[PDB]
């Protein structure tokens, strides 16, 4: 049973293959077929024109290139390539195929050749005759000019790119002075410029002119720019006559181009509907001729030594397929898989599901976890999706993000068969990221008591305002219980509604980004014990966590405390946290009111305890090492953690304060939004109060879904991703992995 | 046919919140004709709203037709 | 210069009016020290707290422009750098957090003076003491971010030209991204005895 | 005119709603600006991107949107006889969101131009850009936040 | 400072351009080259450079070394024109300065083949494309310097460099075109010492300063020791030639002028110390690669800098040079010289 490898990386195995030569070239496409085998450059010292397997890479060098050129015919020409071969090799299934012959390649690289010379030559006279086509049509066009165009040999006539005749014409201007005559006629149908294939708009331009030596001059002048000259006698009988002789040559060069075409599109016709099944064929040997460039061939015997990276759990399936190979080929050979036990960094592997892919990715894209290190996809996929929805917080927008997400998770077969574009290609691949933030937004909103910037009236409030008042009279409601969940309906569009809120969701940022942090440096205390770092627990986890705990888990503590104790009813006064902290360090031992007994003993304790704590972590681990030049770097690097991990409990404890912001935003925002677009719709009434209504509500509706759903939703999205890669993963990510890449055949698109 | 999913999306989406609106204004709920400032008469706007809420509902049926055929 | 040409004709605007009352006898009508004690002390809070979260932002997006703008550039050829030099955009928007917090540390003694208590030597306090130190926490996180963008472009470049050297230029980044936080202390401990406005 | 409640005191509330507006709205046109010289500088080679090159534009329309809050916020808090330190109020209020925007914008329009131009080239890149855009846009998100903060004492506890 | 206000602007195009630089291939690439036994193993080696599959689509028996360097030279000026596609401003106005030279360049190629009647195509070819303007292959049609000003290059940003080429005959010469183009480089290089003073900001300023310095001592000295060749000329007609903007000038480009033999030219750098020993011994040429590589070099120590657009230009143009250079030894076959490659980075 294949072990989970989501905790933590999946165990891999160095493995030895002594594949005979005779059959290394199947050897090859065997563990191409399986995909588990991560291969080691044995030759990372032979230079790449100085390795064994050169000259075969450069023979499928070749064959690619000529298959490019195809490819490159076929796209200039409106020729569809005919895709196939998807199930054919039944890749990333783990079962082998039977591979192409020698023989088979050696015909592929011959007929790839042929083609690429017959349709060298193909082109070239294609080329020439469309060349030839348009520079007759251009004189046609010339001679078919009005005669009012020859009206001002005598005279200088041509075709010249638009964006060339304003420059002609200037040149033409300065070098006559104010004797020039530059008419020039617009050509409605671009021309095409075989030499770049380029659609080009031209004008056919005459240019007035008696001087034999001006009119050289002027037609030296043209033809150093892209202009075409042409020989016209300015008679309408001759230029007729000329017209009729060029219509002649043209319909005989029509004819011409329509043979010489019609044998090349059948070519490349014949060429389309094979060659991808080539291109993958090639691409893949040429893939197995790589992958064996990286295995040191003992000149002395016959067989080439590979390393290669497997799972350890896929190790006994890896030899079956081998085995398997084997009795394909009946030759026997000695043994060709020997594990092997090298102190050499094995890749980090993930085994990832469609649910655990989008958070697995997420966290890899920051970096690759160390080899069997804590894993920070396995809590993101929670955490992510639940501090996104700390900011965002509305039942409304999760509810409309929740369906999105299903949209796609129910549909998910569908749009995985079709193609996606980048960004929906992201939103899909994240489809339960998605669903899972938008269900969390709901859970927050509904404790922020948030739908749509309105509020839920469920549960009796625990608030009681005056019996009777009159109107405008400033009230205050007199508290009679505690709302069961969520915030209470209570203060809802009250004057001191928003100093409530500020207060709990500041408290609750600092205390969830607390916990946390605590969470992710427990996963670090994880690793030094997975490791057998007794030294990083006692010199690096101890010390940071007791830092980390004495002020800002005191000061949770104390918040959650300050929660719970009724200081009116106490008749204490409620003490100020921020300033209690402030003067935890500025003033110690100066407690303006006392949160609990002996306050000031333990906070200074506490502070006594970090101010220790910070020689503990800068100085016992790299004394350690000393006490058993390498020293130094121990020292520097200890020296920069800890002044990083102490200025980082307070960045980050800062930063969290982001929850609060992005979801007091979003609030202030979804409740502005509905003061402006629906809430003036209920103030009229009648035919223009219906009509108001239901625009206002779609631009409400409009703006609810790309400000506050999409728009908020993205950054609260990526505010959650910083929270997870620098305040989460700072703690116990140590990173720079080895990403697990193992040899697979995959269809490669041209 | 794209045109006719994003509107019956928005006519559904509107349907649903606007009949909720209307049935709490009708209710006189204290978050909409709570606040001296808010419509002073709630079955009105009730009503307002249900004609709306009702618009939307001859738009999602003829737009989910649409997108049938 | 237009610039130029304005400051100097306002200096000598200022000297002339300042010369012209003097000698008339009425050197003590150009009272700073009135118009200090008379205008009111909530402009000077106000003043504070938004030129402290303003230039804390202000630093931390041209820090955040000057790292990122190297990044992308230097993320072209070696994009393996955009996440890892991204620690340098957060010591840019740290400092407008820490802005950010001042201000509503400060807000907190944004409280309403009663009229006779209004120009008192409390409230007057208050009202120096969150100007200055919002200035103060301002320009110092001004001065952060910008200097600490400054460093993360350095960071991201020398990142993509090789990897081990971020680690050595991150440090330069700690180096600066200190001098926020000095900035926030020394503001805390301006505001520190300042009390509500009474 | 009472002493708390001079005749001057609505200039600087109606001076802050109207510099929240302005300045978030210098800030998002000059994002919007540069990141759509990118956005057209690329796309001439990549113009698939044009519609996801666009976040930028988006961004600094946000800046605009939290100046738009902030000043619609600052104008239903603004009367005749409104107290001077409601009018402060208003005016820090403004001043904070509209430079907090202002910064943001600069930075969304200086980051955006840089990253779509990158993108064209490695679209892996796209990420680091939005992750660098999205710290340019909380700045103004700080300032807003502020400036709302500020709007919750600008009429409280007043005479 | 350099940090503030540079990124605003030129943030994507020094990250671009230094990310480039990342790319200038080292001395261990290039002894990697040196190794390869045939232009098939020197393409396989470069694959594994920056320079990548830039020789992808050419057959085997389609490799040659020309035919590498026009790949190269056309992948740097590719990289150039983009950069220069992103920029703006001042920017543009110096990578156009950049172009300037090229032109110049250009214009003297061109004439020099119209008095020689080599075809245009060739002519057009062989023609730098950074150096390109609309109306360059229309120098393919008079002699004169007049007619060819009047008509063509007045419209051209070369326009205000032709102040001083109007002196010599109507008639025209292999003698002077060499004579055009120096007084045209010197022009040229003043006004883009100019531009750089008064617009560049500093550090970019003092490192294009220095490099320009380099670039018109280096043509101080090869105009001298071209002159020393020729029979004899005034030496007020040589001082018009030499730029004014080098370590040089104004007390060693006055004995350079006057100059009138090699020993001469020894005595007039033997007072500027930075060139004493480039005709002491060795190969001059050599002497001034080297000598720019390390300029460069130091320019990319400097950030914040557009200076590092010229620098990075100029080191990879060296470094197509040396490829060019290893090529060569590898398709001719004499490799005795092949480690003449001249290598910084």
């Amino acid at each position: 049973e294949k072990e989970e490898a989501i905790f933590r990386s999946a165990e891999m195995a160095l493995v030895q293959f002594y594949i005979p030569q005779e059959i290394s070239r199947d050897s090859a496409y065997t563990l191409g077929q399986l995909g588990l085998v991560q291969f080691r450059d044995l030759n990372s010292k032979v230079r790449a024109f100085q390795r064994t397997f050169v000259n075969e890479i450069r023979r499928l060098d070749n064959v690619e290139r000529q298959y490019r050129y195809f490819y490159s015919l076929l796209k200039k020409h409106d020729i569809k390539l005919y895709e196939g071969d998807t199930d054919k090799y039944l890749d990333g299934s783990g079962e082998l195929y039977v591979p192409p012959s020698g023989s088979v390649i050696d015909d592929y690289v011959r007929n790839a050749s042929y083609l690429e010379e017959r349709l060298i030559q193909m082109e070239d006279a294609t080329d020439q005759i469309e060349v030839q086509k348009n520079d007759l049509e251009q004189y046609r066009f010339i001679l078919q000019s009005g005669d009012e165009f020859f009206l001002k040999v005598n005279y200088v006539t041509g075709v010249i790119a638009r964006d060339k005749v304003a420059t002609l014409e200037q040149i033409l201007w300065r070098v006559l002075r104010g004797n020039l005559f530059f008419k020039t006629v617009e050509i409605e149908q671009p021309v095409y410029d075989v030499k770049t294939r380029e659609y080009k708009h031209k004008n056919a331009f005459i240019v007035f002119s008696h001087g034999d030596l001006i009119i050289k001059r002027i037609r030296k002048i043209a033809e150093s720019l892209d202009a075409n000259l042409y020989d016209v006698d300015s008679s309408n009988e001759g230029r007729s006559q000329q017209l009729a002789k060029v219509n002649k040559n043209l319909s005989d060069l029509y004819t011409v181009l329509k043979t010489t075409s019609t044998t090349l599109e059948s070519e490349l016709y014949a060429i389309a509907k094979e060659l991808d099944s080539w291109f993958q064929d090639v691409t893949r040997e040429k893939a197995i001729f790589e992958i064996l460039n990286k295995s040191n061939y003992d000149t002395n015997r016959k067989i080439l030594i590979a390393e290669g990276w497997i799972p350890r759990d896929e190790l006994a399936t890896l030899q079956a397929r081998l085995g398997e190979m084997i009795a394909r080929l009946g030759i026997d050979v000695p043994s060709i898989i020997q594990v092997l036990d090298t102190n050499h960094t094995p890749p980090t592997f993930h085994r990832t599901n469609k649910f655990t892919a989008g958070f697995q990715s997420i966290c890899d894209c920051y970096g690759i976890a160390q080899y069997r290190e804590i894993n920070a996809g396995l809590p993101t996929i929670v955490t992510f999706p639940f501090m996104f929805a700390i900011m965002f917080g509305d039942m409304g927008h999760g509810f409309l993000m929740t369906l999105a997400a299903l949209s796609l998770v129910l549909n998910e077969k569908k749009i995985n068969k079709m193609k996606r574009g980048e960004i929906f290609d992201m939103a899909f691949t994240g489809r339960y990221i998605i669903l899972l933030m938008g269900v969390f937004s709901m859970y927050t909103g509904f404790l922020y008591n948030d739908i749509f910037s309105k509020t839920m009236t469920i549960f009796k409030s625990g608030w009681k305002w005056p019996d009777h008042w009159k109107k405008g009279e400033s009230i205050t409601a007199t508290s009679v219980g505690t709302y069961p969940i969520g915030l209470d309906w209570a203060w809802h569009g009250t004057e001191n509604a928003l100093l409530f809120s500020n207060s709990y969701k500041m408290k609750l940022s600092i205390l969830m980004g607390f916990i946390h942090m605590t969470y992710s440096y427990f996963f670090s205390l994880a690793n030094h014990l997975y490791f057998n770092s007794m030294i990083d627990i006692i010199g690096n986890f101890i010390p940071g966590l007791l830092f980390m705990q004495g002020i800002f888990g005191y000061l949770s503590v104390c918040i959650v405390y300050k929660w719970a104790v009724d200081w009116v009813k106490d008749g204490k006064p409620a003490p100020g946290l921020l300033n209690m902290l402030i003067n935890m360090f500025l003033s110690p031992g100066t407690i303006d009111d006392e949160l609990y007994p002996h306050q000031a003993k333990v906070q200074v304790f506490l502070l006594l305890m970090a101010l220790v704590c910070i020689p503990w972590l800068l100085l016992v681990k790299p004394l350690h090492f000393k006490f058993t030049e390498d020293f130094g770097d121990i020292m520097i690097h200890q020296v920069i953690h800890t002044i990083e991990f102490c200025l980082n409990c307070v960045s980050h404890t800062a930063s969290y304060l982001r929850l609060w912001a992005l979801s007091l935003a979003h609030a202030q925002l979804s409740s502005v939004l509905w003061t402006m677009t629906i809430q003036i719709a209920f103030g009229f009434r009648g035919f223009v109060g219906v009509f108001m209504t239901v625009a206002l509500f779609a631009m409400w509706f409009a703006l609810t879904c790309a400000v506050l759903v999409l728009m908020e939703g993205t950054s609260a999205m990526l505010h959650s991703l910083r929270l997870h890669w620098v305040e989460s993963m700072s703690k116990f990510f140590v990173g720079e992995g080895l990403p697990y890449e193992p040899f697979a055949f995959e269809y490669k698109d041209m | 046919t794209g045109k006719a999913w994003c509107c019956t999306v928005l006519s559904a989406f509107g349907v649903v919140i606007l009949s909720v609106i209307a049935h709490l204004f009708n209710t006189n709920h204290e978050s909409f004709v709570g606040s001296i400032n808010d419509p002073e008469d709630g079955p009105a706007v009730a009503h307002t709203v249900y004609l709306a809420a009702l618009v939307y509902l001859v738009f999602f049926v003829f737009c989910g037709f649409q997108v049938y055929l | 210069s237009f610039s130029h040409f304005l400051y100097y004709l306002v200096l000598i605007v200022v000297i002339v009016y300042g010369l012209y009352k003097l000698f008339t006898g009425h050197g003590s009508d150009i009272n700073f020290g009135k118009f200090l004690l008379r205008t009111s002390p909530y402009m000077w809070a106000n003043l504070g707290i938004a030129l402290c979260v303003g230039l804390s932002v202000v630093g931390a997006a041209w820090g955040i422009f000057i790292t990122g703008s190297s990044m992308i550039g230097a993320g072209v050829r070696a994009p393996r750098i955009t996440t890892k030099n991204l620690i340098s955009i957060i010591f840019c928007e740290v400092v407008a957090i820490y802005g950010l917090i001042i201000a509503i540390v400060f807000s907190s003694k944004l409280t309403v003076a009663t009229a006779e208590n209004m120009y008192s030597k409390s409230n007057l306090y208050t009202g120096y003491s969150l100007f200055w130190a919002g200035i103060t926490v301002g320009a110092s996180n001004l001065i952060c971010g910008i200097a600490v963008g400054i460093t993360g472009a350095t960071a991201a470049i020398s990142d993509a030209a090789d990897s081990a050297l971020f680690v050595k230029i991150l440090v330069i980044e700690i180096f600066g991204s200190i001098l926020g936080l000095l900035g926030l202390i020394v503001g805390l401990l301006m505001a520190g005895k300042a009390s509500e406005f009474q | 005119m009472t002493e708390l409640c001079p005749v001057y005191a609505p200039f600087f509330g109606a001076i802050g709603c109207a510099s929240a507006i302005i300045f978030t709205s210098l800030g998002a046109a000059y994002g919007t600006a540069k990141s759509g010289v990118g956005i057209c500088a690329t796309c001439v080679l990549r113009p698939d991107l044009l519609f996801k090159n666009i976040v930028p534009v988006i961004m600094a329309g946000i800046i605009a949107i939290y100046g738009l809050v902030v000043s619609v916020l600052v104008c239903y808090s603004l009367g005749q006889k409104q107290a001077l330190y409601t009018g402060f109020i208003q005016l820090g209020a403004g001043l904070s969101v509209g430079l907090s925007g202002l910064a943001a914008g600069f930075a969304i329009g200086i980051v955006g131009d840089a990253g779509v131009r990158g993108s064209s080239q490695q679209p892996r890149l796209f990420v680091g850009m939005i992750l660098i855009l999205i710290f340019a846009e909380v700045l103004g998100l700080y300032g807003l936040i502020v400036a709302l903060l500020l709007n919750s004492r600008a009429t409280q506890d007043v005479v | 400072m350099e940090g503030v206000y540079f990124n605003i602007d030129n943030g994507f195009i020094e990250g671009v351009v230094r990310g480039y630089r990342n790319g200038l291939l080292s001395n261990n690439q290039y002894i990697n080259l040196t190794q390869c036994d045939t232009l098939e193993d020197l393409k396989l080696q470069l694959s594994s450079t920056d320079y990548g599959n830039f020789l992808s689509s050419v057959s085997s028996e389609s490799l040659t070394t020309s035919l590498i360097q026009e790949y190269a030279s056309s992948k740097l000026y590719h990289e150039f024109n983009y950069i220069r596609d992103q920029s703006s401003g001042s920017t543009r106005k110096f990578m156009d300065y950049i172009t300037y030279g090229y032109m110049i360049d250009n214009v003297a190629l061109m004439i020099t083949g119209t008095i020689h009647d080599r075809d245009k195509g060739e002519i057009l070819q062989r023609c730098h494309p950074l150096g390109w303007f609309d109306t360059l292959p229309t120098l393919s049609v008079a002699t004169d310097l007049e007619s060819l000003y009047e008509t063509v290059l007045v419209d051209t940003p070369l326009a205000p460099y032709f102040k001083n080429c109007f002196d010599t005959a109507e008639e025209l010469d292999d003698m002077n075109i060499e004579i055009i183009r120096n007084k045209l480089y010197k022009a040229y290089l003043e006004d883009f010492y100019n531009f750089v003073t008064e617009e560049i900001p500093e550090p970019a300023k003092e490192c294009m300063q220095t490099l320009l310095g380099f670039e018109a001592d280096r043509r101080s000295i090869n105009i001298a020791l071209n002159s020393l060749q020729s029979s004899d000329i005034d030496p007020d007609l040589k001082s018009d030639l030499l730029p004014n903007i080098g370590k040089l000038y104004p007390l060693a480009t006055f004995h350079l002028a006057q100059a009138q033999d090699f020993e001469g030219v020894r005595a007039a750098l033997a007072n500027v110390y930075e060139y004493r020993g480039f005709l002491e011994t060795g190969n001059l040429e050599d002497h001034f690669y080297q000598l720019e590589m390390e300029l460069c070099r130091d320019a990319f120590t400097q950030q914040f800098a557009i200076s590092t657009v010229w620098a990075w230009m100029k080191s990879k143009e060296q470094e197509v040079r040396n490829i060019t250079w290893i090529a060569e030894c590898i398709a001719q076959n004499q490799r005795e010289r092949i480690n003449n490659y001249i290598s910084v980075y």
